[PDB]
């Protein structure tokens, strides 16, 4: 069936057309083909997918965040990479780039003109932004009129012009159409280059996708983190931080995600890159980045289960949600930690142990256990009691176990650890410290205590069998080294689980080793 | 086009253009100095306020009048004397100039026994039996109707009320205050529904009417009490040396009380300026207007504050370019030396117009009495809203902030009866804030006619600049309030409470278990709760705040988290104060655990009949404010 | 995309490829013979239905099970006999084989009086006191828990219930019925509050039960009964020919009735169809699935209903691409024999979940009973819509449109305590409805084993027809109240309702005037809710019908309007059917009037204290529930 798709501005209007007609010379075989409609911006594009008047449109990773959110509700489908089609990459470097000899570095920003990409975009506003949002003089919300203090001037595309006079100082309207000379990562180099502004913050192939000639290239630098200057074709030792790749999105419920993907793994084949001399989905010559940006070399499948919070990551949701809140972050005070809980039993044992921990310890609720541990990935849970098998996908993703059910009865069974593998508690990086803390604390409360339970509480003993912990367990212990799933797992159970994963493949760990 | 700071700033600004004193002194006028309710002078100040909230041009200008039921000393002045075993004798005590409102007014005569402060605390300890006799204590301790209501509960014949020199330093000892003993907020004679002619007054009689006399009376006619009385009082309570627990079996005392009850015609001023996002929707800020004496601590600093609010919002709003996004409602209640009566009859009367329109109340009631330390009682639903204003607005006297204790929110208190905003949060289910520049000690002469400007201006040199931070704090309130989208109630703030109050009743798990009963309900019960909450705070973070329609949805729901503690069960006209955790009765979390106490001591005090149905109701109410708060109704599982 | 007349019309196509008769005789088969609520076989339909509403594949398909209590004729099987003056004597009567839930259970003898259909009027009428004596009663009059009640209240022993041959043309004469006499919705033991192990079912019991017993016997039985008795009984009464006033001096009869109560495990099977505007307002479809006997007509048609109608929307919507704007949930409730038990325990049950998320329930139990009229029972909210369908709807046998009385919304009678929907209108607050393919004469074997599919096909040939045209008139109550913005409650109806209630009133205005009380203040409160709605129906003209805003302000303003009817001083466990003018007890608008035609007989049964409280609750309700529809509450003036 027809698959419509959302353009912005007329430039990409056109190539719309060209990407509908070229593409019914040899189609359908079976049966996709495209559509096109109008929108002033990207916004409008994210809402019409949601009204049902569009089905896909491609979006910044920075651009998800808002896709994702009520009601437009648009999940990731289809992902392009960069680099090659040998070796594809799934994320793209973020980088500041500046003129010879110019004297600025990166802490001193202040009072310089700037040139972005786009409001909300990866490279162009959250990751350079981001790191100044906590030096910007208060106040710090609303975030656009911060900026606007800080810079002298500046292009923001799709940025409020009547609200913030500043941030459209050197692209007027601050459009967010390709109709505006400067927008995207090719218009805020035109931004530099044109001496409008005296950094621009894009891409590491920006700079290629413009300049050809090695001689007017030298004539540029690239700021790093440390306060330093090193040559543009060193982007990846010198570089502010890497992000996910652009990807299109459609509904989470009715977008066709098949449908599309069947799409543009045929329309790489047929007016891609390097296989047609009539169309090219990655250059057209009525402008740049147009539907697709032009440093890709393809696309790539998003896994079902991979939702928009998932695809960005705890590190980079976490990093948005706190820029447009204004929150800067350790007191060691902690905070309660989230223990993730399956069944009914479970979740009844973990609220008694919560009451009785003095709010130390909350419950959250997961169907599956596949399912808390993807809350304690973006942050809805922390922790939670988890076998071999599940350890091994769960560190895939970016867990690693802090504590290990130990069997053996000893004097001293916390301070030495037990090999097997044992049931081990998976937590996230960042609450590794206080879950460390906190679940230890419990053990002198909760933990080896006489048979009076019928009174009081006890942390193993379960209603029924196994349901927090293992009813056998008679300590947690810690694990003094930083443990990882390879480093806790030995070697050899650990390509044991993983060529059984090969053939009985999860929803999870297809998703934990897409990117 | 303004944000928050933009408004922070534009406050302060018309704040230090305002001058406060001024305002404050010409409430204490010739024309004002006496307020009683239903005075002439009373509607004249009432007259007044209505036209200054018209010429600050509001959108709207309305007013209620209400014909409630007061009580008053007549031509037949009540007096306290002490007398013989066979008649009368021994000599004149005192002829009170003070009263209490609502006093059983009656003559009764018997021993004389000293209570204290009158806490049921204080009667347990007590080694002489109330029981039968007419028993003294000191105000302060609890409200002049608590100590009344736990004393005819022991069996009391009535009640004296002084202010010892300890608690209060006032010099003349000859001074005398006023009071009422109602257990109830608003008029007592229409009980659970408001006082209009409409209703043709039925007859209704409230069962926080107390039916025992009560009369107050000044430190001297205590003290030549205690001269015909023996028994040393404990150093235990920090009182004179004159204080003597009980009087000789030779004489004892004889306290006539005959006040008679009156119609008066109160008035409520309003004011209220449009919010232009949602009219409907709207956050009230009242103040009291009536006082029995001069009343410039009691009312004319509260009624201050609101005429200037009144006038810097609709400064920000024609002028400046404020815009709010929720209407903004200004009354100025009377009556309120009664018992938040003026204030009351309004939310029983217009409840079905304010159902879940109304989501916030800010008292300005007694919002200066010192400037030693700063205090707010409130719903936890604003203790986040609190905490980030005290960490904003900076200390009168001293250049540091109001945040300064981190744990302030475990040391809040809870409203109490005689604030005018109990009856907003107890009963009406409407979140409520009373903050206070108070001190440690209680103002002196608050029911007293020496609460005059003249007192407070030199107790409080710099009044001007405390009132100033008062309004500034109230002002803060309603900017984050009515501002933006999101509703700055914080529906998290609960968890502690609900965790607290099962940590509380799970330290009798051991009773619970020898009758058949499990405690397990409870546990899920606030399990989910939590549970709901942080869904709804997910919720709230993938959202886009600029969508109209999907922030509908999740204020809405925000909104009724309190009035979904208002037990449905119980009837609003006999227990008004339907709100489980600070209410009144035994459908009040407190009273849940209140009456399991009595279980461990094994006697017939407690009641297990009671108590499971204590516990049924209470359960499910917590469970279903959970169930309600996820979102919806077909998808709660558990 | 689709509008009305589309949905119309593929609705009817639904239905003509749709077989009912088929699924209401596999609802009889051997399997689901016995449905005693809370039976292996209750839940065998149970699991069947679920099953089914999941094979729909709706969006949503969960159950709720409650643990309440019913009564049952246990191993000790209860007795009437005729005894003599000294002792035992005369003959055995009948062993009953039916019974009455929820009877006292104890053994009564004394002499019995025919109180005919047992109505209030019937024993004002009767020449023969009541007082101290068994009582025999017809039933049909008025549900069985008020003849026990109304006998109750005159002092009775015991009542006995029969079936007479005019009423009942049934050739069995030893056919006996079942039935329940709490005067209760849902079960007794947790009244006012839902039946859940979280309750840990606290001790409570319902004020509806009857403190005297309660027997079912057969119209030979009765015969019997009246060989023993004299006394030909009136004509007025349209009765047997058998029918004997009283018994003889010598003889009165001996009840002996030993029920015991039992703790069942009901289940209620839900299955939500979310809209895709308003996920979360929806209306509410239910219908009874157990039954004493087969209970093809009492249960069978109704559930057969259900399953069809659940079928025909998700068909609808998955292939015809309905696209409803509001959810529509699909209820199967359980225990109804016992009076709306299952319903009634999810209603008190997620009271605050769908306090007003849910604006309109339509019951299927007893849609099908005859054939000659169409019979409909509901709130004035739903008339409009009624008969806009009425005219939209052709009977299925006459070709003609149900729309043939004009004047029919002044013959329509209240929801009575049987119904199942009596509960959401009363007690909840939600606009209910309950229609009929009645007949003149109700159904004979409604509680008898007789109601089987045999005998329901016999007496209705075209039972499948009927079925579809019921199915129908509800299929299109469903597309109305979700399909577009506008909700078709019309508030409008009511003025009727209040004009109605003020000009009986009115009628009586020579005792209020010889009262110190004025009818002044209810004319206003009329008029004012009358102008209230009037500008209700000005502001939808005056909208945009596409603005989603505009319109929720103006669609959750009517919503309410069932709501404010619900009176808001009576506790809701007390009195839990709190709706003013369908509710029960003194504050329902009959009530006061009740009590007034009294007073016109200069009695002591009048209660004057009551009164003058009935009318001031009742005025303000009223006046409240105008103030509150016009819009805001800062604008009324008066
Ligand atoms: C209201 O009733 C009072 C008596 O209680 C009377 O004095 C007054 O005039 C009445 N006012 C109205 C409007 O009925
Ligand atoms: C509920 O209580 C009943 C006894 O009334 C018991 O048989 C049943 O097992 C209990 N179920 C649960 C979940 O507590
Ligand atoms: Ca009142
Ligand atoms: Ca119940
Ligand atoms: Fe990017």
């Amino acid at each position: 069936k027809t698959v419509r798709w959302c353009a912005v501005s007329e430039h990409e209007a056109t190539k719309c057309q060209s990407f509908r007609d070229h593409m019914k010379s040899v189609i359908p075989s079976d049966g996709p083909s495209v559509a096109c409609v109008k929108k002033a911006s990207y916004l409008d594009c994210i809402r019409a997918i949601a009204a049902n008047e569009a089905d896909a449109v491609t979006l910044d990773a920075g651009l998800v965040y808002d896709a994702y959110l009520a009601p437009n509700n648009l999940k990731p489908v289809v992902a392009e990479f960069y680099g090659s089609k040998e070796d594809p990459q799934t994320f793209y470097y973020a980088v500041a780039v500046v003129k010879k000899d110019s004297g600025f570095q990166m802490n001193q920003l202040r009072g310089k003109k700037s040139c972005h990409t786009g409001l909300g975009r990866s490279a162009g506003w959250n990751i350079p932004i981001g790191l100044l949002y906590c030096d910007l003089p208060e106040p710090r919300k609303p975030l656009e009129k911060a900026v606007a203090n800080f810079f002298s001037g500046s292009c923001a595309p799709c940025a409020d012009g009547t609200d913030f006079p500043q941030l459209c100082q050197l692209c007027p309207g601050c459009g967010c159409s390709t109709l505006n000379q400067y927008f995207g990562y090719s218009g805020a180099f035109k931004c530099l280059k044109d001496g409008a502004g005296d950094v621009a913050f894009v891409k590491h192939s920006t700079i290629f996708e413009n300049l050809a000639n090695k001689a007017d290239r030298d004539q540029y630098e690239l700021l790093c983190l440390d306060n330093t200057r090193k040559p543009v074709d060193e982007y990846k030792d010198c570089h502010l931080a890497q992000v996910p790749s652009h990807t299109v999105v459609a509904r989470s419920m009715g977008g066709k995600e098949d449908l599309i993907w069947e799409l543009l793994n045929q329309a790489q084949e047929h007016f891609g890159k390097d296989k047609s001399k009539e169309f090219q989905l990655f250059s057209s010559p009525h402008g740049k980045d147009l539907l697709f940006k032009d440093s890709a070399h393809g696309f790539l499948k998003v896994p079902p289960r991979m939702d928009a919070k998932m695809y960005l990551g705890y590190e980079y949701v976490t990093a948005i949600r706190n820029l447009r809140e204004g929150t800067c972050p350790p007191t060691d005070e902690c905070k309660p930690v989230k223990w993730c809980a399956l069944s009914h039993h479970e979740r009844l044992k973990c609220d008694e142990w919560s009451v009785n921990s003095v709010g130390k310890i909350e419950c959250v609720s997961a169907e599956t256990t596949e399912d808390c541990i993807a809350k304690i990935m973006n942050g809805e849970a922390d922790a939670m009691s988890l076998d071999g098998g599940f350890v091994y996908i769960a560190g895939k993703c970016g867990l690693v176990p802090v504590l290990a059910e130990n069997y053996d009865k000893s004097d001293n069974c916390e301070d030495t650890p037990e090999a097997g593998p044992n049931h081990a508690v998976v937590t996230r990086k960042d609450k590794e410290a206080c879950v460390h803390k906190i679940l230890r604390q419990q053990q002198h409360l909760f933990g080896s205590d006489v048979t009076d339970c019928s009174g009081n509480f006890c942390l193993f003993r379960s209603e029924t069998k196994d349901l927090l912990f293992r009813d056998d367990t008679v300590c947690l212990a810690k694990l003094h080294d930083r443990n990882t799933y390879e480093k806790y797992l030995g070697e050899e159970y650990v390509k044991a689980v993983g060529n059984l994963r090969k053939c009985s493949t999860s929803s999870l760990l297809e998703a934990c080793t897409f990117r | 086009r303004l944000y928050w700071d933009d408004l922070k700033r534009k406050l302060s600004e018309k704040l230090d253009s305002t001058d406060f004193t001024s305002t404050i002194k010409l409430l204490n006028e010739n024309s004002y100095v006496p307020r009683e309710a239903g005075s002439q002078k009373d509607e004249n100040l009432a007259l007044y306020v209505e036209n200054q909230f018209r010429e600050f041009k509001l959108s709207k200008v309305w007013r209620d009048q209400h014909f409630v039921k007061i009580q008053v000393k007549d031509s037949a002045q009540n007096s306290v004397i002490i007398v013989d075993k066979n008649g009368r004798l021994v000599y004149l005590v005192e002829n009170p100039g003070g009263y209490v409102a609502y006093s059983k007014a009656a003559t009764v005569t018997g021993k004389l026994v000293h209570a204290n402060f009158g806490t049921k605390k204080d009667f347990e300890d007590l080694y002489t039996p109330v029981n039968g006799s007419i028993v003294i204590v000191r105000a302060g301790k609890i409200t002049f109707a608590e100590k009344v209501a736990n004393a005819e509960s022991l069996n009391a014949i009535g009640v004296l009320i002084y202010m010892d020199q300890t608690k209060f330093p006032i010099v003349n000892a000859e001074l005398s205050f006023f009071g009422h003993a109602h257990l109830g907020t608003g008029d007592p004679y229409t009980p659970g529904f408001p006082s209009f002619n409409h209703t043709q007054f039925p007859p209704s009689r409230s069962s926080g009417l107390p039916n025992i006399p009560v009369q107050t009376i000044s430190r001297a006619a205590a003290e030549k009490l205690f001269g015909n009385m023996e028994g040393d009082c404990p150093s235990d309570w920090k009182t004179d040396s004159t204080c003597r627990m009980v009087t000789s079996e030779s004489k004892n005392v004889k306290l006539t009380v005959s006040n008679v009850l009156k119609e008066i015609k109160i008035l409520n001023i309003f004011g209220v300026i449009k919010g232009f996002v949602e009219p409907d929707h709207y956050v009230v800020v009242g103040a009291q207007r009536d006082a029995w004496g001069p009343g410039a601590a009691k009312s004319g600093v509260g009624t201050a504050l609101l005429l200037k609010l009144a006038q810097m919002f609709s400064d920000m709003v024609l002028k400046d370019g404020f815009q709010p996004s929720r209407s903004i409602i200004f009354a100025s209640w009377s009556a309120g030396d009664f018992g938040s009566v003026g204030a009351t009859e309004w939310l029983e009367g217009y409840l079905s117009s304010l159902h879940l329109k109304a989501f916030t109340y800010i008292n300005l009631d007694k919002a200066v009495l010192g400037t030693s330390n700063f205090k707010v009682s409130a719903s936890p639903l604003l203790y986040t809203l609190i905490e980030k204003t005290m960490q904003n607005v900076k200390h009168p006297v001293t250049g540091q902030f109001l945040y300064q204790d981190s744990n302030w929110a475990s040391k809040v208190e809870k409203l109490t009866l005689d604030n005018a905003a109990f009856p907003f949060l107890a009963y009406s289910g409407i979140p409520a804030v009373s903050f206070c520049f108070c001190e440690d000690t209680d103002y002196p002469y608050l029911g007293t006619t020496m609460d005059t400007y003249k007192e407070l201006i030199e107790r409080i040199p710099e009044l001007n600049k405390v009132a100033r931070a008062a309004a500034e704090v109230a002002g803060q309130f309603v900017i984050k309030l009515t501002h933006d989208v999101e509703l700055n109630l914080d529906y998290e703030r609960y968890n502690s409470q609900l965790l607290s109050f099962v940590r509380d009743l799970n330290q009798y798990r051991a009773d619970i278990k020898e009758m058949g009963l499990s405690l397990q309900w409870l546990y899920s019960a606030r399990g989910d709760f939590f549970r709901a909450t942080s869904r709804l705070t997910t919720d709230f973070g993938n959202a886009e705040k600029t969508d109209r329609f999907v922030m509908k949805k999740l204020n809405d729901r925000v909104m009724r988290v309190e009035y979904h503690f208002l037990s449905p069960y119980v009837s609003p006209k006999e227990s008004p104060f339907r709100h489980v955790f600070w209410g009144s009765g035994s459908h009040t979390l407190p009273a849940l655990l209140e009456n399991l106490k009595l279980r461990k001591q094994n006697n017939g005090a407690f009641n297990e009949t009671l108590f499971r149905n204590q516990l049924a109701l209470a359960t499910w109410t917590i469970q279903g404010a959970a169930n309600a708060l996820s979102g919806d109704v077909w998808d709660i599982d558990n």
